[PDB]
């Protein structure tokens, strides 16, 4: 049993640094691939990244590298840091785990195969809007 | 989007977006009006603990045609919004969930 | 003495009236109850290293690739300024290349769009902009399909007044005397396969494996190893590939790659692991009565062409160049070693690459342009010797 | 003069580019076309 409870500032302001924490309830950060999901209104889900066991990241070209996933394994909270944040980055948030996959087509020894990720244990929501309000 | 609500006890079918240009690995997702999205169908077919056999999907014959989810005997638990997450070896990335619907 | 010799090949083919390239229209039907007389205590001497019948057949090979491909399409008006790109993968071997071409007609202009390879391009000199491989030094000549290049066989015949003998002794080197001669009017059924590094659909010896050479104290002399069991090769080209048709001047058509429908795959081969270790550990007990004090290593070729160092052989319209560094690795004292690690996998595995431009035979003014063949390859041969 | 210095334009090995060239020959092996000589 795992559960999953986002917990951010809720209203910031704009051209600033954000930041927030998903606190994890059921096991330790060290076994699992961890990433957010954001949600602007009316268009589809966004999928800011990941973060795994090796440090291993590759953070969205589109996000413009301006975010830095932290974690606290001593409060088992996945946090996350984002700076000088626009209005367009408005969203409905989730935190959430990833597993492994491996998806093959050729020989394997030439490279003729590819990594690809599932997401099962969702969280809960929250709503950070970033505006001049 | 299309709408598709027939009464129930019919075969619904729902079409994701981009052609296809290679072998594919595409996943599933069930997001229900006010909730979180919920995974359904990962790896074309697979189907994990807690979803029915009502749901099944697309091979990887791919090479130019659509994928597909069908959800055979549509019943009062099965109104949401379906996703689409894409994979291919061919089209480069992803970092969107496909078209919504 | 020395004389004329002329082709038998028999008529399980000639049903259909189609021209390969080696004629076997002009060839005559051979005959189904060859006479083999024996001889007496009849002690004649052979010598492998001066005969006549290899210059004989090696001009003769040489002319039969001359006289087709002389009816067929040059492609002078094709060496043009070539743009290029990337096949559009995620984020390369074949090139997405455009040029201007005039049309039919000697008026107009057209811009055109073909796939090939690499180790078909050179570049020329930000915009890559390059040309085609050997249009500077050579006129280039499209083979015609429904033109085939299987090699069915060949028997030399010697005309009346004249006869052919033939040795039988099981263990006979080259250069020596014999005790076992017969006569024939008619040769072995030849098979003319073109290829380099091995040799793949050959005759086999008997008992042992029989190792030929010149002068082998003398390096410079190469060395022709004989088996006596086949080792079975397994090659493919995995990509389900199209083809243009772009018609350049008066009744000439110009068939180009078009797009790959499906993944992009390489060109293994796959040669078993086990069965050619036997075969490589019963080579060396032979080679080290030759040479009665020392280890024996097996090392790799030496840089250069890709069609001088690698395994360059013809399977079923391409041509394949495959790298034979995963074989020659070894080290052998006492006939054994431990550059296998007994253990992982069977099924050693060798990288091919595909090339269009060919100038076999080391032209200097003339080159050939193998179209390219729809759908997918395989060819499955039957390694019978190599050359050391 | 009994030899001449040429020179001319050349459509080279590769058809697109124009290079100019030089090269000494003979009078005999010339006809007048038509101030510069031009034949
Ligand atoms: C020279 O030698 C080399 C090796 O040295 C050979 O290389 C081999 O090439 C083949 C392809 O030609 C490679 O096969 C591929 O392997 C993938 C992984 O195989 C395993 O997958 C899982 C484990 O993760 C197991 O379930 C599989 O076992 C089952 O299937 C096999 C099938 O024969 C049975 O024999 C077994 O008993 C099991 O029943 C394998 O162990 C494999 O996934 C892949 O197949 C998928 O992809 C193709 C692409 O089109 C599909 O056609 C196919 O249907 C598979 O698709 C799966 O997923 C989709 C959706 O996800 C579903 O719709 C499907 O139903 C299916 O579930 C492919 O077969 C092989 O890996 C490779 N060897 C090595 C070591 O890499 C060369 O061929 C050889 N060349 C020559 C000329 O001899
Ligand atoms: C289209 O082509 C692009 C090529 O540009 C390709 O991108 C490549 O994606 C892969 C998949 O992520 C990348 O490979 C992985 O990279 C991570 C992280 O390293 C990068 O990032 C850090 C900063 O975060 C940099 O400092 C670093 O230099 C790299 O840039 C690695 O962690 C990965 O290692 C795993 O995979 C290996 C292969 O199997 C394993 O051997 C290894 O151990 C890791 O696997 C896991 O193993 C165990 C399983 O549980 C576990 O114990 C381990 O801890 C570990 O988690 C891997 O190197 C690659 O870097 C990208 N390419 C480039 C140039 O950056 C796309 O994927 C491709 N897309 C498609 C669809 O084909
Ligand atoms: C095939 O032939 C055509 C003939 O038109 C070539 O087209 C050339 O395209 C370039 C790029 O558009 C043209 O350059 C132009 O230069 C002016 C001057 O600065 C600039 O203002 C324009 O915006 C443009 O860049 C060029 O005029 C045009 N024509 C010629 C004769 O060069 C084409 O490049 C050829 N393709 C190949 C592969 O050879
Ligand atoms: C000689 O040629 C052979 C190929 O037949 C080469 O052997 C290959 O060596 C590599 C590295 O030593 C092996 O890769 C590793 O194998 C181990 C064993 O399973 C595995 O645990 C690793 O993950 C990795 O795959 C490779 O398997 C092996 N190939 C075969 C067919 O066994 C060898 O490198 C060449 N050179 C010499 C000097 O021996
Ligand atoms: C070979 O081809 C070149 C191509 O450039 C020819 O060059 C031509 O040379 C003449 C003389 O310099 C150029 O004439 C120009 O005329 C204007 C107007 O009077 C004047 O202001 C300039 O100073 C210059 O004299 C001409 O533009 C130039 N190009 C072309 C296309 O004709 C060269 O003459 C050719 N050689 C032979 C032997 O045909
Ligand atoms: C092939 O084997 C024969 C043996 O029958 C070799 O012939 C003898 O070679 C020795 C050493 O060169 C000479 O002294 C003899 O005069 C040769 N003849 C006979 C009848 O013994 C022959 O040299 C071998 N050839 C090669 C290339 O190894
Ligand atoms: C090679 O490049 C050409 C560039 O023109 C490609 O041709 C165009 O491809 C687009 C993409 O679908 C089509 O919409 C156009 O109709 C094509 N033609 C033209 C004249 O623009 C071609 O597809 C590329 N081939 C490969 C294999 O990448
Ligand atoms: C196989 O041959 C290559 C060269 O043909 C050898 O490569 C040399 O290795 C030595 C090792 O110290 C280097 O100093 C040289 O620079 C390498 N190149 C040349 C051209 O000599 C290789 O050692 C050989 N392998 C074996 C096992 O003998
Ligand atoms: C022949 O194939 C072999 C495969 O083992 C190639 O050898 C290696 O190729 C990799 C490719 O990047 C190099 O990094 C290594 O340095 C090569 N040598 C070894 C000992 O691993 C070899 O390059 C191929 N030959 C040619 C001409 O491409
Ligand atoms: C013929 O005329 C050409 C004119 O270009 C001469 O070629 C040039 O000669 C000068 C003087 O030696 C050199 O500096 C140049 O490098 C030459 N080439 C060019 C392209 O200008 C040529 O020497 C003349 N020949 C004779 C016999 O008079
Ligand atoms: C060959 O030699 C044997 C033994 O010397 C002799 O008897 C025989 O007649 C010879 N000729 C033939 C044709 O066997
Ligand atoms: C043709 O071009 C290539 C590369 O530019 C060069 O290696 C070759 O020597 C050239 N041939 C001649 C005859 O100039
Ligand atoms: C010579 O070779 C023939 C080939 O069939 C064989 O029948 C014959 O027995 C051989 N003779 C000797 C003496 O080995
Ligand atoms: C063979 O090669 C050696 C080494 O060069 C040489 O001394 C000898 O004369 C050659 N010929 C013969 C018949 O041994
Ligand atoms: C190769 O592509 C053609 C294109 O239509 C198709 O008809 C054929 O079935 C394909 N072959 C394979 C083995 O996929
Ligand atoms: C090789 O020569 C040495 C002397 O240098 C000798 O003792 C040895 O027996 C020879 N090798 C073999 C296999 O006889
Ligand atoms: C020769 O063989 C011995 C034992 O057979 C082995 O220990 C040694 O490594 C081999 N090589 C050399 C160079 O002695
Ligand atoms: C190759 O053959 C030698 C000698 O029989 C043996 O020692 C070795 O284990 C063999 N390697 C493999 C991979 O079978
Ligand atoms: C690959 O290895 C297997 C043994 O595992 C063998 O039976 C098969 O013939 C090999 N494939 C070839 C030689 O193409």
């Amino acid at each position: 049993q795992v559960q999953l409870q986002e917990s951010g500032p809720g209203l910031v302001k704009p051209s600033e640094t954000l930041s927030v924490t998903c606190s994890v309830s059921g096991d330790s950060m060290n076994n699992y691939y961890w990433t957010w999901i954001r949600q602007s209104p009316g268009k589809g889900l966004e999928w800011i990244g990941y973060i795994s066991d090796r440090e291993s990241a590759t953070y969205n070209p589109s996000l413009n590298s301006r975010v830095v996933i932290s974690r606290d394994t001593s409060k088992n909270q996945l946090s996350l840091k984002l700076n000088s944040v626009t209005p367009a980055d408005t969203a409905v948030y989730y935190c959430a785990t990833a597993r492994r996959g491996q998806r093959i087509y050729g020989v394997v020894s030439f490279g003729e195969f590819f990594y690809y990720y599932s997401m099962d244990v969702w969280g809960k929501g929250t709503t950070v809007t970033v505006s001049s309000a | 989007v299309r709408p598709l609500s027939v009464a129930l006890g019919e075969t619904a079918r729902i079409s994701c977006g981009r052609q296809a240009l290679g072998s594919r690995a595409v996943q599933w997702y069930q997001h229900r009006p006010g909730q979180a999205p919920i995974l359904l169908i990962y790896n074309n077919q697979d189907r994990p603990s807690g979803i029915p056999e009502r749901f099944s999907g697309t091979p990887d014959i791919n090479f130019g045609t659509r994928a597909t989810l069908t959800i055979s005997g549509v019943e009062a638990g099965d109104e949401a919004d379906y996703y689409c997450h894409m994979w291919d070896s061919r089209s480069g990335f992803s970092w969107s969930f496909g078209g919504a619907t | 003495a020395t004389t004329t010799l002329f082709c038998a090949s028999d008529a399980k083919a000639y049903d259909t009236e189609v021209h390969n390239v080696w004629a076997t229209h002009a060839c005559v039907p051979t005959d189904p109850n060859p006479q083999e007389i024996v001889l007496g205590n009849v002690t004649e001497n052979f010598n492998m290293w001066k005969n006549n019948m290899v210059e004989q057949m090696h001009e003769d090979i040489i002319s039969l690739w001359d006289q087709s491909l002389k009816p067929c399409v040059k492609l002078t008006p094709l060496c043009v300024t070539l743009n290029c790109n990337n096949v559009n993968t995620n984020n390369g071997e074949m090139k997405n290349c455009s040029f201007n071409v005039t049309t039919s007609i000697r008026d107009k202009i057209k811009k055109e769009y073909a796939l090939f390879y690499k180790l078909d391009v050179v570049p020329l000199e930000n915009i890559t902009n390059y040309r085609l491989i050997n249009c500077n030094t050579s006129v280039i000549t499209q083979a015609c399909p429904k033109v085939s290049f299987e090699p069915i066989p060949i028997h030399y015949c010697a005309p009346a007044g004249f006869a052919i003998l033939k040795c039988n002794s099981k263990t006979f080197n080259g250069s020596g005397p014999c005790t076992n001669v017969s006569t024939v009017q008619c040769t072995h059924g030849i098979r003319p396969v073109v290829s380099t590094q091995l040799l793949l659909n050959g005759s086999l010896a008997e008992e042992e494996i029989v190792i030929r050479s010149e002068n082998i104290t003398d390096n410079a002399k190469t060395i022709i190893v004989q088996l006596n069991e086949a080792v079975e090769i397994n090659c493919t080209r995995p990509n389900n590939n199209t083809r243009k048709s772009i018609h350049i001047g008066p009744g000439r058509a110009f068939y180009a790659t078009g797009d790959i429908i499906g993944n992009i795959r390489q060109a293994h081969c796959n040669i078993s692991k086990a069965r050619w270790n036997e075969t490589l550990g019963q080579i060396v007990a032979k080679l080290e009565e030759q040479f009665p004090n020392k280890t024996i290593i097996f090392n790799h070729s030496s840089g250069g062409d890709p069609e001088i160092v690698t395994h360059s052989f013809n399977c079923g319209g391409e041509f394949f160049y495959c790298n034979t560094t995963p074989l020659f690795n070894s080290t052998w004292n006492n006939t054994r070693t431990d550059d296998y690690p007994t253990g992982g996998e069977q099924n050693i595995t060798l990288q091919c690459r595909i090339k269009q431009i060919i100038n076999m035979w080391q032209g200097v003014g003339k080159a050939m342009y193998a179209p390219p063949i729809r759908g997918q390859i395989r060819c499955s041969s039957n390694i019978t010797g190599l050359l050391l």
